[PDB]
């Protein structure tokens, strides 16, 4: 561990005081947004949160409980949401208007992700067992993938809009090339329970979380299992997963945030939240040691890895 | 309640 990591703890540097389902930085890591069961997307200024004694600069009320947020990687002011009615909405946080309301899903949509490299493209996954690919210039879905089980998470590859990872209630990660959706490129088995999150560390490194109380690392160039991470408790809830080039962080049903270095299977450190409660959302500030966290009480903390 | 679905 000493070769790979210089950290032993997480420091709390700010706190905002139900469930927060999603917490995400905008394109420049300047603003962040929260959303969840209270039917409200709240936008905060990160530097104000860190420097001050805590009010959002924008709030947008919604028709349904929110499951996920994804900021646009090109249009600074645009953010997508998925909700419990199945609706995938693109919002403008300056005008507060919904720019697009995509309504084809028949059940709760659990996840939405805006592509980094083709930024008008966004993908969603739903309890209706469909993955839908959307373009912000078109009202109808561009691609539909009919799957056999509830979709819990979808994520675009960071280097190409042709590939998506799909975490399924069937316990597998389905990795698709959107140029030919008749079969996935590869289906990664290993998790013993539903796959609740998928996130990329890099073009070829995919991480997942599952209610089998593990995170797993996968090689999507050569289609190989790499590593399994253990320590946290996650047997039933969406507890959050965030990764960067070197680190994975996830929530726990013990109301603790866990951090792993990608080369080491047991945690570098953990943090007991001030709160019966579970961590519900986490987000790294890009490749820095700073991260946003939130729990089922609605408390938000800014944490930083420290020696 | 934020419960993950599971086909099994």
């Amino acid at each position: 561990a000493m070769t790979f990591t210089r950290y032993s703890r997480l420091r709390v540097i700010a706190e905002i005081r139900n469930i927060v389902s999603s917490i995400e930085f905008d394109r420049d890591d300047e603003l962040f947004a929260t959303a969840g069961v209270s039917r409200c997307i709240k936008v905060f200024d990160f530097s104000s949160v860190v420097n001050e004694p805590q009010c959002p600069i924008v709030e947008m009320s919604t028709r349904s409980k929110l499951s996920c947020l994804s900021w646009n990687k090109h249009e600074k002011n645009h953010i997508a949401s998925s909700d419990y009615e199945g609706i995938v909405t693109v919002w403008d946080v300056t005008t507060r208007q919904s720019l697009m309301e995509y309504e084809e899903h028949e059940k709760r949509a659990w996840s939405v992700d805006f592509s980094r490299t083709e930024p008008s493209m966004l993908v969603s996954g739903s309890d209706d067992c469909k993955v839908k690919v959307w373009c912000t210039r078109q009202e109808a879905s561009v691609i539909n993938i009919d799957m056999k089980a509830n979709i819990c998470c979808v994520k675009y590859n960071p280097g190409s809009s042709n590939y998506i990872a799909v975490g399924s209630a069937d316990h597998h990660i389905h990795y698709y090339d959107l140029r030919n959706i008749s079969q996935p490129l590869h289906v990664f088995s290993g998790h013993k329970k539903a796959v609740s999150y998928v996130k990329f560390l890099s073009n070829n490194e995919l991480a997942s979380a599952s209610t089998d109380s593990t995170l797993r690392l996968w090689d999507v160039k050569d289609n190989l299992p790499v590593r399994t991470f253990r320590g946290h408790t996650n047997e039933k809830n969406f507890v959050g997963l965030t990764v960067n080039s070197e680190y994975l962080a996830c929530g726990s049903e013990t109301n603790e945030v866990y951090v792993y270095h990608k080369e080491i299977t047991r945690p570098v450190t953990s943090h007991r939240f001030g709160s019966s409660y579970f961590i519900s959302a986490v987000c790294w500030k890009s490749d820095s040691p700073t991260m946003l966290t939130a729990n089922s009480q609605g408390t938000i903390k800014v944490l930083v890895l420290a020696a | 309640l934020l419960m993950v679905p599971d086909m099994y």
